[PDB]
RNA sequence: AGAACCUUACCUGGUCUUGACAUCCACGGAAGUUUUCAGAGAUGAGAAUGUGCCUUCGGGAACCGUGAGACAGGUGCUGCAUGGCUGUCGUCAGCUCGUGUUGUGAAAUGUUGGGUUAAGUCCCGCAACGAGCGCAACCCUUAUCCUUUGUUGCCAGCGGUCCGGCCGGGAACUCAAAGGAGACUGCCAGUGAUAAACUGGAGGAAGGUGGGGAUGACGUCAAGUCAUCAUGCCCUUACGACCAGGGCUACACACGUGCUACAAUGGCGCAUACAAAGAGAAGCGACCUCGCGAGAGCAAGCGGACCUCAUAAAGUGCGUCGUAGUCCGGAUUGGAGUCUGCAACUCGACUCCAUGAAGUCGGAAUCGCUAGUAAUCGUGGAUCAGAAUGCCACGGUGAAUACGU
């Protein structure tokens, strides 16, 4: 089975290129398993935001890396060559790992 | 048949299931004797079968998880309210005037930068 | 505080005895929220006295109480040059409260080695009306008495 | 303390003029910074002249200071005292 | 230091991104210098250009640069013949496959960023401050900004004591995150000194 | 921080790629405690004869922009103050402030 | 958000001077790759390979070498020349403007007054009428529900069992995100000026801003920062650059902030239960073997809801100690060692064995905190080779009190 692995900061982004894979999945192939979600990576930072000195003076930021665990059950000849051929939007990361 | 009621209470989340019977409980696998060692546990999981003469009536399978041992037998009291309330329906106004049906929202309030606490200031000094 | 009187929080009453004053004595006992643990005191203060003046457990302990509570209490006013101390009417609420707080104390102070048994001792005194807890209630009652001009 | 599996540390360079010194047979003061290198048994009766950050201030090797470092008889600071 | 950046603080509701990319913990450095070199490159480059934001976007191992600038013509000169020289030199300070695009930036009074450096220019060329700052926010508000602030700090008029002095018009709400606030800030190195000029246009507030 | 600090650290950095390999053996073959004294003794020695700089505990984290050594951050490879900075201005990606 | 070296800006010596870092020509050499002796090292002297992109051949672009200067360089001075960023009063409810009107005018009015509010919040009046910046709302998070999607997460009901959700499976529940619903004084009664509101109650997971965060008006302090950065006199064979060692860790003393204690609500021993939130490839490192132990060896699983860090501790049960400077307390010092690291002398952490200071709740005075708060208990992260009792996060247990001004 497919086991594909998106990964993004927009987290509304990361859904439409799921959505999409979906698509390009279920057309060629059949019994796509489903987007299902991970747990997000919320990755947070303090930094001091004096030049100098004023230590009670922070900014705490975050990253928010959003998963999407899509699968693919039956990896046909038409479907797996169609998802590769398919380049997804940009800032999301996909993996594609068969078996 | 079983009725069921989810409980939750500070970073606890019970999985309370009623069934008509004797009136054995498990938590996890293990009686609640042995679950909580803690008398009052025992008490606050007790209190709402106590409230409605429900106790002889009812089994009920219990696993939860997280949280220490307080605020789980407060998740797991909630559950139990829940599943009377899904399963008699007219017991509610006991309930409520009990304050058990109420999800008790108090979290751990975070850490602040600046405090060394929720909110405990650190020493304060003019010299 | 200035703005806004609030209604007092919630209390569970005990699991042994299914007593609210209990609970709040248990509490006032306590320390670094360890509740489990000064409870089991509580409750091995409350045997032995039992044990000791037979009649119940929570019945003894009320016996107790009600020889250290103060029916009047000062404050200062001062709005003289010196300081004038006023006598006040304690309420019920707060009364209670009071007495149970001075025997903990008492308690703490004590010379006795464990602290249940200091508790036991303590309650003891008070039942039969000698001790630090009443000698304190006293000492409070003398104070309104010598201010009792002030009203 | 260094490890025992690692052995005792000299400075390489320090340990060959200690050697040179040894053949020669002679008792002249060897000027060194190493501070931190280990004292020998082939060192003793040399005087070494160990830096203390300031001046090299001569250092009659014994028997007693083999296991030390040069740099524990070349006090670096100088306190008299406060008054 | 008392105000928040007001595009900082909108950058998950109504303001986007301008570095648009993913990557792990090992490349994320390393890109981040990346796009500081190609924008410095740039901001360099198309100077006389008036360009307003630069956006870095890289999909699968290539660079797609998209330069928002109010004279395209400038930028591309003879048709694709600069473009395509600017390519190349962001390929190197990249070390990937580079793609530059070209946004027209319509209405560049209403554009702050564009507005701030056209007052650092003046400044530099040695106008009345204030007659510059009430051009900016006379013509944004002629243009159709909803408002204006626009604020220059220091050294005005050559003087000892330095000193801020800010022109707003309009309504300019801050501590309203679905306002479309366009913050930006620029600075004239004048022969007296550094020229602060911050200016903040309000295009309108965002439903949604 | 200064031009010649940040040239300092680049050389650094320069000596600890070209010497990685042969450091790397030499601290192995001090390790190896099935290996003779007397290899042990030239490996520990042949290691003190390479440069100083060779060393990666040498290299000193600065800001890529600045060359501040202290106030880092690994991730972004820039001290704190530039990285706000970045923050502001939505030039590192996904970094918005942060409540919860 | 981490001084052994480095960092480092300081001291001591040893050295360099178009230079460590750039651009420019001139012309000597392909860059680079390997190795040798002296030196504390910086540097100062040797042996091997190569000639790639193109020439009506006066040669070129990368990368070393030498000399000239143009210049580089400066964590040098001025934060009282500046920008930027920051603190602060203060998340205090304020601060203004336009037009009108009043006053010779500075100014006033609006913005005051009656009520009310957390709020210049809202209503009513009124020479004001309007507007802006702020007080509110929009954003994140947390509390309830629903829909969607179910692996690496889950196990209610089914069968099998090595009694492990492990394996058939199941999609219920938890949980995971994504999208919706929900709270508005909306509904009820009374008080109120026919009001804005207030007081209570109903429902509800939540009630009157539900809890917490982010958000900091005009301005103030010539507040802080020229040593992050940028930026408007001074040094330029040295106030620049390289190096090794030392110092920033000094110690009659005074103050600030913390940790650990002084014990029995405890110490010690044995058993045993319940978290959350994070990090991880020059990385986290199971199991197994060895070591009293710090660790060592071997070495899977894993860029990670999968594997690893990783046993939560307080707690609970049973035993012991019995108020002692103690089986309290752990400083200090001796020995021996482990790991990191070219390197632990100055000056790392941790371990083992020994040693066992002061300290029995602290003078004048003085700080924090109104709830999942204080108090107490552990856990993680950043910087980071190594080096936290600090900082930033996470959950556990969990109070007292608020009459009132």
């Amino acid at each position: 089975r497919i086991r594909i692995r998106l990964k993004a900061f927009d987290h509304r982004l990361i859904d439409q290129a799921t959505a999409e894979i979906v698509e390009t999945a279920k057309r060629t192939g059949a019994q796509v398993r489903g987007p299902i979600p991970l747990p997000t990576r919320k990755e947070r930072f303090t930094v001091l935001i004096s030049p100098h000195v004023n230590k009670d003076a922070r900014d705490q930021y975050e990253i928010r890396t959003h998963l999407r665990l899509v699968d693919i059950v039956e990896p046909t000849e038409k479907t797996v060559d169609a998802l590769m051929r398919l380049d997804l939007a940009a800032g999301v990361d996909v993996q594609i790992s068969l078996g | 048949n079983q009725y069921y009621g989810t409980g939750r209470r500070k970073s606890s989340a019970a999985r309370v299931f009623i069934k008509p019977g004797n009136g054995k409980i498990v938590i996890n696998q293990r009686s609640l004797e042995q679950y909580f060692g803690r008398e009052t546990a025992r008490m606050v999981v007790r209190q709402p079968l106590e409230l409605v003469d429900m106790v002889e009536k009812l089994d009920l399978y219990i696993t939860v998880k997280g949280g220490g041992i307080s605020g789980q037998a407060g998740a797991i009291r909630h559950g139990i309210t829940r599943a009377l309330m899904e399963y008699d329906e007219s017991l509610r106004s006991e309930l409520r005037k009990a304050g058990f049906v109420t999800r008790d929202a108090r979290q751990v309030e975070r850490k602040k930068v600046g405090l060394r606490k929720a909110r405990r200031r650190p020493q304060f000094s003019k010299r | 505080p200035r703005r806004r009187v609030i209604g007092q929080r919630k209390i569970l009453p005990d699991p042994k005895f299914g007593s609210e004053l209990l609970a709040k004595f248990v509490n006032i006992l306590m320390v670094d929220g360890k509740k489990s643990t000064a409870e089991s005191i509580v409750y091995s203060a409350l045997e032995t006295l039992a044990q000791r003046s037979g009649k119940s457990e929570l019945e003894a302990f009320e016996v107790a109480l009600e020889n250290v509570r103060p029916t009047v209490e000062v404050k200062s006013r001062r709005v003289g040059g010196s300081t004038y101390q006023v006598p006040v009417e304690v309420r019920p609420v707060r009364r209670n409260a009071l007495a149970m707080r001075w025997i903990v104390e008492a308690a703490r102070k004590r010379g006795d080695k464990s602290m249940a048994l200091r508790l036991a001792n303590e309650l003891s005194d008070a039942a039969e009306n000698k001790g630090t807890a009443v000698k304190k209630r006293e000492d409070v009652h003398r104070m309104a008495e010598a201010n009792k001009a002030f009203a | 303390p260094r490890s025992l599996k690692k052995g005792p540390f000299i400075d390489l360079h320090l340990l060959k003029k200690v050697e040179k010194a040894v053949e020669s047979g002679d008792k002249k003061p060897l000027r060194t910074w190493s501070r931190r290198s280990t004292i020998f048994p082939n060192m003793i009766g040399l005087t070494i002249a160990v830096h203390n950050g300031r001046q090299h201030v001569p250092v009659f090797v014994t028997d007693e200071m083999v296991g030390h470092k040069l740099g524990e008889f070349a006090p670096t600071r100088t306190y008299r005292g406060h008054a | 230091g008392q105000k928040v950046h007001p595009n900082g603080i909108r950058l998950g509701i109504v303001k986007p991104w301008n570095s648009t990319w993913f990557a792990n913990t090992k490349e994320f450095a390393d890109n981040l210098d990346s796009d500081f070199k190609v924008r410095q490159y740039l901001t360099k480059e198309l100077a006389k250009a008036s360009v307003s934001r630069i956006v870095i976007e890289r999909p699968a191992k290539s660079i797609r640069v998209t330069i928002h600038t109010a004279r395209p013509g400038i930028v591309i000169g003879k048709k694709g013949e600069d473009v395509e020289k600017l390519r190349k030199v962001v390929a190197d300070i990249a070390g990937v496959p580079a793609q530059i695009n070209i946004a027209e930036v319509r209405k560049p009074e209403l554009d702050a960023k564009l507005v701030a450096d056209s007052i650092t220019s003046q400044l530099e060329r040695r106008v009345m401050f204030r007659r510059a700052m009430k051009r900016a926010v006379q013509n944004a508000m002629r243009l159709g900004a909803k408002g204006i602030k626009v604020e220059v700090s220091g050294r005005l008029g050559g003087a000892e004591i330095a000193r801020t002095e800010w022109y707003r018009e309009g309504r300019v709400p801050l501590h309203t995150l679905r306002a479309d606030i366009d913050y930006n800030t620029s600075e004239a190195h004048t022969t007296y000194g550094v020229i602060g000029v911050k200016v903040w246009i309000f295009k309108g507030e965002i439903l949604g | 921080a200064k031009q010649s600090m940040k040239a300092r650290e680049v050389k650094r950095v320069a000596l600890a790629d070209k010497y990685f390999a042969k450091r790397a053996e030499l601290k192995a073959i001090i390790s190896d405690v099935n290996a003779s004294d007397e290899d042990r003794w030239n490996a520990v020695l042949k290691l003190q004869t390479l440069p100083r700089d060779s060393s990666p505990s040498r290299q000193r984290n600065r800001c890529r922009q600045t060359g501040r050594p202290h106030g880092f951050l690994r991730k972004f490879g820039l001290s704190r103050i530039k990285v706000r900075e970045a923050a502001m201005r939505g030039e590192i990606p996904g970094l918005k402030k942060a409540s919860w």
